[PDB]
């Protein structure tokens, strides 16, 4: 077949990255349940930003919510290692 | 919902508003660089 | 070969850029008046 | 043949120093053809190989956003050619592709250098030109 | 910008009040939950 | 949360909605949530009293906490599995108030005198519902009676809030969070509300509620939650690097057995290797632990039959390393269980009068036994499942060691293959991966009753399938790996580790 | 350099920290090639095996010339004769885009 | 619409002040509240969920009364009405607890129901007649045993006629459905 044209492969790559974090969002939203109220405040604010970005397919929001949801995921991972 | 706004249920309110906090005690026993001990305290901020 | 470096200094935003080399009567390239030499790339944030 | 079939091409680079002794550490500046992405796992073999290294920040990104590649060689033989190779695949679906380029130099001297191009139709990758004595013209066009 | 609201206290004590706000076309929001004292009518007297 | 103590006296009340708002396949997912939960609680060795109530218009009590059968995890699982969705479908109400009063009757003592241990006893209530109660009064007022009965939150001097925890699960396709949030207990930094998507990835749900305060040092217990790292998946796994001049860098694996001790193979080291040249990292930190001494087995000799014509001799290839400073156990650092110990008895849920031979019968039957080891792929630890060839193919597993390089023309098979070696590898009954040489020294792990037991130590393999530092591409099928049986070296381990108080039989 | 001198009996050797940033003030990501050398009077002598290859991350890198490599570099095994002479460093840093290059020098 | 507000003060003293409100219906703009002595309740609501008699489809309406919001279903009979300050109380006798309740059933004694006095214009209840009612957990109010059932927008009231009024052709089918639902809810519950 004809190979995918220009932006179509790039937008699909961004959607696959956002889809990967949303699979463990329910795990991470849970994982803040035994953590401090800041993490639980941050992830539910950051979670809807990723959820809307995937279904709206806006490039600006899908870029920002990818790095935003990655940031709180790093904070949770450092929280769970420091809490033991 | 489908509209371009955060839904109300997952809006998380700020509620920790005390004026004075961090009433803690610590001892400088870190390795003295030129006689100076460098202590790192990772602390939560408030709302 | 010429090297054009494009810089993105957003803290959380990667950018979709159309970049184009213009036609030149003094320089031969794929850019002519009818057919333009343009590309579509993506720059990650805090990177070049 | 093992049902991995796609539009596939392989790029091979070789060089040799002409001086009286082996030249020391040199650097490979490689630019992809437009819409071409290298096969990652071939460069994994090259980076971990002896006398060879690829920088981490360049290496771990890879895939479609890889257009310029930086490869460091610790030595090149002066008697015979040193070589390496990796696969490339098109993903952009565009005609009149831009040719790629490979430039060689050393870290102590950038000025003495050498640069060759490549294209899947033109031998030196310099496309097509017309020239009468000293006066030359652009010619990457249809004939009429 | 200040947004006034009108309320009526119904029961004595340090009771809870909560408000929220969210912006359109961006996913930035804020909520404020504070408590204020509901005092029954009357005043301090320090007699001997 | 929930405290797990070996002196535990805990009542676990299980309430399940059976109304038409749930759906049978959500009801089955509700049951599968509870069965893995009951099994994970029984993996600690705590004996709670289970209560089982399914309700619709009217509650039906299946297991009462007063019965002696309430402390049997296997029986309560059998009673829960038999319950069908359409068992009381014809009464399809949602009367949560009467079910809480039934739980209130369970905790209620006769007359005015509670039995002793009422303040000792912990109480746990688990509810699964749609959040749409439609029959009976308000359910919240029975909880206030439960709060008043147990004297919780009614005194400033002794608040007693740590004795009651209430969790609510949102099951069914349609769910009301507002009723569910009011029903659930509300505590700081403790998750008590679960949604419909929370029913998947059960190990993460259990990780939030469980507090392992009194259960830190339990051997062979794994956190399998999706956010867990390699060391949540393997708390015992220790990475051992030997960097010495001329010899160069070499890496081997180990397994935590005590606060000061790690078990690994002996051929990774030698007598000439110094203690400062050996670095061990257990929890994954870049801070390598300093060691005190390495205890070689007394009967180990790599050059035992060197004058006869055998190049390397791998009999008794085990060693114990002593740390300079002891470890502190955690979620990523825990020892692995050793056979014929009191910890292994509590792990296998055996009576305490179980002998060392009875455990030997269960762990090593004369058959193909499921097992696993750990390997590295691009600096990340991963699991490899193998089979121990202890059955009729044990002789065929030993015979493929003739193809080992350097040992092709050695006549006697029983000389080089001692009874210490356990044999894995091959393609029968299933394809078993072969170790890299960096994988040497690791444990051979067998899984029984939600716990993990070590039965061997990784020794050597017939064909080095990982010669080009990668295990890439297929290899011949007669490549076997050998592992040192722990039952053979049990008197040496019991002699050395009786000072560590592991409870040897 | 951590210190603007070298003490001959320092077992660690001379440590030279690399800092690289764009002209407008943002951090440079790249890889540096650095070599050490010795200056005697007006004459400079180069040590060839002192070459190292370090990535420049967070706008920074660090390279050390050890005491053994310098003593292996010189053919004189006396540490006493090294006093009175001077060192120089020459570094070559290239971005991970590979489009520009800067050569710097610390000497004396 | 939200009422506005005017506050007066001086720059040297904010504490001594005065604040008045305004609304195009309310004189002081303070909306509507109910209060008995010191205990007050919110009242910016509809008087009750009044239906315009066209929905005689009781079979839909009674099946929708099995929704999870309903915390009591009672059959009552009004005895005596007394006006008061800003409210009026309706002394009713509870005949049977059809669904739920959350308190003791007792059955056969006086149970006081209270409405805002501005809701007399919406619907006037008449003494000695039977009435069928249902509400939710925020309707019953006060402290035990002086609990008070307050009539609000979520409360529903309809007259259950006497035996001779049922024999009229309009209340023929009406007394059927309310009588069947009485049997339907003390036998079958809700199937949700
Ligand atoms: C409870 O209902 C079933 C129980 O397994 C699941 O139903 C999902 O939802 C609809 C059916 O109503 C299907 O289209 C999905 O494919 C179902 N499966 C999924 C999401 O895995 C589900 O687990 C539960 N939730 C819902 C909303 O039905
Ligand atoms: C069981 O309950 C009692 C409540 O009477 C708890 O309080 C203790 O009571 C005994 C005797 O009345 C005192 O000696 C203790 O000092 C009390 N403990 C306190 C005040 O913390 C107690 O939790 C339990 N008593 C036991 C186990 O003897
Ligand atoms: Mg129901």
């Amino acid at each position: 077949t004809s190979l995918p044209t220009s932006n179509e492969y790039q937008n699909e790559k961004l959607a696959n990255e956002l889809k990967s974090l949303l699979d463990e969002l329910n795990v991470n939203e849970l994982a803040t349940g035994s953590l401090n109220t800041y993490y639980k405040r941050t992830i539910k604010i950051s979670g809807q930003k990723a959820m809307y970005a995937l279904k709206s397919k806006d490039f600006k929001k899908m870029s920002e919510a990818k790095y935003q949801l990655q940031k709180i995921y790093n904070e949770i991972d450092e929280a769970l290692k420091s809490k033991y | 919902l489908d509209e371009d706004i955060i839904a109300e249920e997952n809006i998380v309110s700020r509620s920790e508003f005390p004026e004075s906090w961090l009433w803690n005690v610590e001892d400088l026993k870190e390795p003295p660089k030129n006689g100076i001990s460098t202590k790192l305290m990772n602390i939560f901020l408030k709302d | 070969e010429i090297r054009a470096v494009l810089y993105n200094y957003r803290q959380n935003q990667e950018l979709k850029v159309r970049v184009e080399l213009l036609h030149n009567p003094a320089f031969c390239s794929l850019a002519t008046t009818k057919r333009r030499h343009q590309q579509t790339v993506t720059i990650p944030p805090k990177s070049s | 043949r093992p049902q991995d079939a796609k539009n596939t091409m392989i790029l091979e680079i070789c060089t040799r120093y002409r001086g009286d002794q082996d030249a020391t550490m040199s650097i490979l500046d490689i630019s992809m053809m437009t819409g071409f992405a290298p096969d990652t796992d071939d460069l994994k073999q090259l980076a971990n190989g002896v006398d060879r290294y690829i920088s981490k920040y360049e290496l771990d990104k890879a895939f479609s956003d890889r257009n310029t590649l930086i490869i460091y060689l610790d030595k090149v033989s002066h008697s015979e050619d040193d070589c390496l190779a990796f696969k490339v695949h098109q993903y952009f679906n565009v005609e009149l592709i831009q040719p790629g380029a490979v430039k060689v130099y050393a870290y102590y001297n950038l000025e003495e250098s050498c640069t060759r191009f490549y294209h899947p139709e033109k031998e030196d990758g310099k496309l097509n030109k017309l020239c009468r004595d000293e006066l030359c013209r652009c010619a990457e066009e249809n004939c009429f | 910008l200040s947004v006034p609201y009108v309320i009526v206290p119904l029961k004595t004590g340090l009771q809870e009040v909560e408000v929220k706000a969210a912006v359109y076309h961006h996913f930035i929001s804020d909520g404020v939950r504070k408590s204020l004292k509901v005092v029954p009518e009357g005043i301090r007297m320090n007699k001997t | 949360k929930i405290v797990l103590d070996p002196s535990g006296s805990m009542n676990i009340y299980l309430v399940l909605d059976g109304s038409g708002s749930i759906g049978a396949s959500n009801f089955t997912g509700a049951k599968k949530c509870l069965v893995n939960l009951i099994e994970k609680v029984a993996s600690y060795g705590v004996k709670p009293r289970y209560g089982l109530v399914t309700y619709a218009t009217y509650p039906k009590i299946w297991v009462k906490v007063s019965e002696a059968d309430s402390s049997n995890a296997d029986w309560v699982t059998k009673q829960l599995n038999e319950i069908n969705y359409e068992d009381h479908k014809l009464k399809s109400g949602t009367n949560t108030k009467k079910a809480l009063q039934a739980v209130y009757s369970m905790m209620s003592w006769p007359d005015d005198v509670p039995p002793e241990g009422w303040n000792r006893t912990r109480h746990v209530i688990i509810l699964m519902t749609d959040g749409l109660h439609n029959m009976g009064g308000d359910p919240i007022t029975v909880i206030d009676e439960i709060r008043d009965l147990l004297y919780i939150g009614k005194d400033r001097k002794n608040p007693r809030e740590d004795y009651l925890d209430v969790y609510v699960f949102g099951v069914g396709p349609l769910v009301n969070q507002v009723n569910i949030n009011a029903l659930a207990s509300k505590k700081d930094n403790e998750q008590h509300v679960f949604k419909v998507k929370d029913m998947e990835n059960l190990e993460d749900v259990f990780y939030q509620m469980i507090d392992e305060s009194q259960s830190l040092s339990l051997c062979g217990m794994v956190w399998e939650h999706r956010k867990g790292t390699d060391y949540h998946k393997q708390p015992w796994q220790a990475k051992i690097s030997v960097i010495r001049p001329s010899k160069g860098h070499e890496s081997c694996m180990g397994a935590v057995v005590s606060e000061y001790f790690v078990l690994t193979a002996a051929h990774c080291f030698t007598v000439d290797d110094k203690e400062h040249s050996i670095k061990v990292s257990v929890g994954g930190e870049k801070r390598d632990l300093e060691i005190e001494v390495v205890l070689f087995h007394p009967n180990y000799n790599i050059n035992g039959k060197k004058e006869a014509g055998i190049p390397e001799f791998y009999d008794y290839d085990v060693a114990l390393i002593k740390l300079k400073n002891k470890l502190k156990y955690g979620q990523t650092i825990r020892p692995i269980c050793l056979p014929c110990t009191e910890g292994t008895t509590r792990a296998l849920r055996l009576p305490p009068t179980t002998t060392c031979q009875q455990q030997k019968e269960e762990l090593l039957p004369a058959q193909d036994i499921k097992a696993l080891f750990v390997s590295e792929e691009e600096k990340k630890l991963t699991r490899k499942e193998v089979y121990i060839k202890n059955g009729d193919k044990k002789g065929s597993c030993e015979r493929d060691a003739q193809y080992a390089p350097g040992y092709d023309k050695v006549k006697d098979i029983s000389e080089v293959v001692t009874p210490r070696f356990l044999c894995t590898g091959g393609v029968s009954p299933y394809a078993d991966p072969n170790t890299c040489r960096g994988d040497a020294g690791g444990p051979l792990i067998v899984h029984k009753r939600s716990r993990f037991i070590q039965v061997g130590v990784i020794s050597w393999g017939v064909v080095d399938v990982c010669k080009n530092q990668k295990r890439q591409k297929q290899v011949p099928a007669h490549a076997r790996d050998f592992h040192i049986n722990l039952f053979q070296v049990l008197p040496w381990l019991k002699e050395k580790l009786q000072d560590e108080d592991l409870g040897f039989l | 350099p951590t210190e603007k001198f070298y003490y001959i009996y320092n077992e660690k050797g001379l440590e030279v920290t690399i800092t690289a940033r764009f002209l407008y003030g943002k951090k440079v990501e790249g890889t540096a090639f650095v070599i050490f050398g010795i200056q005697d009077g007006e004459q400079r002598i180069s040590l060839p095996e002192s070459l190292k290859r370090i990535p420049i991350e967070d706008g920074s890198g660090e390279v050390v010339l050890s005491r053994k490599v310098l003593l292996d570099g010189v053919q004189n095994p006396r540490a006493e004769d090294l006093v009175g002479k001077s060192l120089y460093v020459s570094a070559t840093v290239i971005l991970h885009s590979g489009s520009d290059m800067v050569q710097a020098e610390r000497s004396g | 619409i939200q009422p506005g507000a005017v506050k007066v003060y001086a720059y040297y003293n904010l504490e001594e002040s005065c604040t008045r409100f305004y609304h195009p219906e309310k004189e002081d703009g303070k909306l509507n509240k109910l209060c008995r002595d010191e205990l007050c309740r919110c009242a910016e609501e509809n008087c009750f969920i009044q239906k315009s008699d066209d929905k005689v489809t009781l079979e839909e309406r009674l099946d929708k009364a099995c929704e999870p919001g309903v915390d009591y279903v009672y059959k009552t009979r009004l005895v005596k009405v007394q006006l008061s300050n800003d409210f009026d109380e309706y002394i009713m006798a509870i005949e049977q607890t059809i669904k739920s309740g959350s308190d003791e059933v007792q059955v056969g004694q006086q149970r006081t129901f209270i409405s805002p006095i501005k809701c007399r214009e919406a619907l006037k209840l008449e003494e000695k007649k039977h009435y069928l009612m249902w509400g939710l957990s925020s309707d019953f109010w006060g402290e035990k045993p002086n609990l008070s059932y307050i009539i609000g927008k979520d409360t529903w009231v309809e007259h259950w006629p006497e035996e001779d009024e049922c024999q009229d052709e309009e209340n023929q089918k009406q007394c059927q459905d309310l009588g069947a639902f009485t049997e339907s809810m003390v036998v079958f519950g809700c199937p949700n």
